[PDB]
């Protein structure tokens, strides 16, 4: 499945995806990868063990450790890059984005970072999380 | 009486009213007119009532709070009625004692306040039954603090509130963050990771022995029976 | 210090009950008082009140002092309650009572105790706690 981004005066009109197959018996687990770019997700922080969640979370890295994130919508810009081992063991996940806040002006700045590695995963805890 | 408002206040509240004033009241009033029958004068009962220091502070336990603070007036009514020769009031203001509220007690001992086990307050009423205290209660009747200084905390019930609320919340966050670091742990690990982690357990089977007596070694035996034992008896016989 | 308004004893417990035992019949005499011990202006965690003519009760030092010094005595020596007829009442396994009780036929008194769920394992429990204390 490949991405084709067409731009006229350099700003992007359309977006053509294709997904196409070789039909076989493809053992290229090396060279097999998947590069998607996650969507983004709103987080809305009413509760006290919200925040004790997010923090609770390793890979909840922030700009300033003392951020109050009470009352705040956050939002992930988060991708993802898997190298596989197995048809469903990932050899290696990455991923990461930058963690926004919808400020009062509702203009988005970032204040913290997923920086989420890892070897031998079978799934991405993050989009567990996400589906909970 | 637990969890009965002012507007609960029904059959139950009334039958435990009685049991803890009004009975109680009627029992006294029995053993006057038994020991008036037989002229007894020179031995009164020493009845050690169970006051409360609680007086509708907690709350929502119905005709409770009322049962333990009409009994105060025995104090008054040893003067002004007949039966003060056959009856002397010993009213124990009884402190917090444990074993609902057993998780807390160690939080409110912070505040520099006692709470008993069941044996050292009946250990402290064992004090008002000792012969001194009896000769004190025959002159006047005898108020009995063991409260353990509990009093002078100012408006316990949101304090034993606020402890409940902060170990119920860390107990739930604990609960939920053991859960959901548990799952996630799962999802990138597989169930391959923690299914060789699950172990086997060996339930028991009956197994109906014939239970023969055990023979002990000949060295052991012979310490038991003497020397001339051996050879003496006629096994026949 | 929140109840403030404005000695050290050689035995063998946990370590030699032997010696301990050893020591039981012996009488222990009290030189000082712990009830002069109190701390002035500090009200004692056990104390008595001695109604004000008022109408209010109030802690009193003197009568505070003589009940716990009778506590002191009671712990160091032992009470015996002999020549006491005693009727209590909600004295079921677990409850103030049940120790209470546990207390006086260790005192070695007459007790009668009613018990509002009459049946064979309340029967049973009463019978083992009065073998083992009475």
């Amino acid at each position: 499945d490949v991405v084709g981004t067409l731009s006229r005066n350099g700003k992007p009109v359309m977006e053509v995806t294709s997904s196409f197959f070789y039909r076989g018996n493809y053992t290229d687990f090396e060279n097999t990868f998947q590069k998607t770019v996650e969507p983004v997700y709103q987080m809305h922080i009413k509760t006290s063990k919200d925040i004790a969640v997010l923090r609770s979370k390793e890979w909840f890295q922030l700009d300033d450790e003392d951020f109050d994130l009470l009352n705040k919508t956050l939002t992930f810009e988060t991708e993802t890059e898997v190298t596989f081992k197995n048809a469903n063991i990932f050899s290696s996940v990455k991923c990461f984005g930058p963690i926004k806040v919808e400020l009062p002006t509702k203009e988005t700045v970032e204040i913290g970072i997923v920086d989420y590695e890892a070897g031998a995963s079978h799934g991405n805890p993050v989009v567990d999380f996400l589906k909970r | 009486e637990q969890g009965i408002e002012l507007e609960h206040i029904d059959s139950k509240s009334e039958f435990a009213h009685r049991i803890m004033l009004t009975n109680i009241l009627r029992m006294m009033g029995c053993v006057k007119k038994q020991k008036s029958a037989r002229g007894i004068e020179t031995r009164p009962a020493q009845v050690i009532l169970p006051m409360s220091p609680n007086h509708g502070t907690f709350g929502g336990d119905g005709m409770y709070s009322e049962s333990k603070l009409s009994l105060e007036t025995l104090f008054n009514r040893w003067h002004s009625e007949s039966w003060a020769n056959q009856l002397t009031v010993c009213g124990a203001i009884i402190g917090w004692t444990r074993g609902a509220n057993n998780i807390i007690a160690e939080g409110i001992e912070k505040m520099g306040v006692r709470t008993f086990s069941q044996k050292e307050m009946a250990f402290n009423l064992l004090g008002l039954l000792t012969p001194e205290v009896v000769e004190l209660c025959q002159k006047s009747p005898v108020m009995a603090d063991l409260n353990g200084g509990l009093q002078f905390v100012p408006e316990l019930k949101e304090f034993t509130a606020k402890l409940r609320k902060e170990l119920v919340e860390t107990s739930e966050v604990r609960k939920a963050v053991s859960i959901e670091t548990a799952l996630e742990h799962k999802v990138v690990n597989g169930n391959s990771a923690d299914a060789a982690y699950a172990q086997v357990e060996i339930q028991p089977r009956a197994n109906i022995q014939l239970d023969f007596p055990e023979l002990k070694p000949y060295k052991q035996v012979k310490q038991i029976a003497p020397a001339e034992l051996e050879g003496l008896l006629d096994l026949e016989r | 210090p929140i109840t403030k308004e404005s000695m050290d004893v050689e035995d063998a417990l946990d370590k030699d009950s032997t010696k301990e035992v050893a020591s039981l019949p012996n009488k222990s005499t009290i030189s000082k008082t712990v009830s002069s011990t109190i701390p002035r202006e500090t009200i004692p965690f056990l104390h008595l009140r001695k109604k004000t003519p008022a109408g209010d009760w109030k802690y009193d030092r003197q009568l505070s002092s003589l009940f716990l010094d009778g506590l002191e005595k009671a712990a160091f020596n032992g009470v015996t309650f002999k020549d006491k007829y005693v009727l209590i009442t909600g004295a079921g396994k677990g409850s103030i009572g049940a120790e209470v009780l546990q207390g006086l036929l260790q005192g070695g008194a007459k007790v009668v105790v009613t018990t509002s769920r009459f049946s064979k394992q309340v029967t049973d429990y009463y019978q083992s706690i009065y073998a083992k204390y009475g």
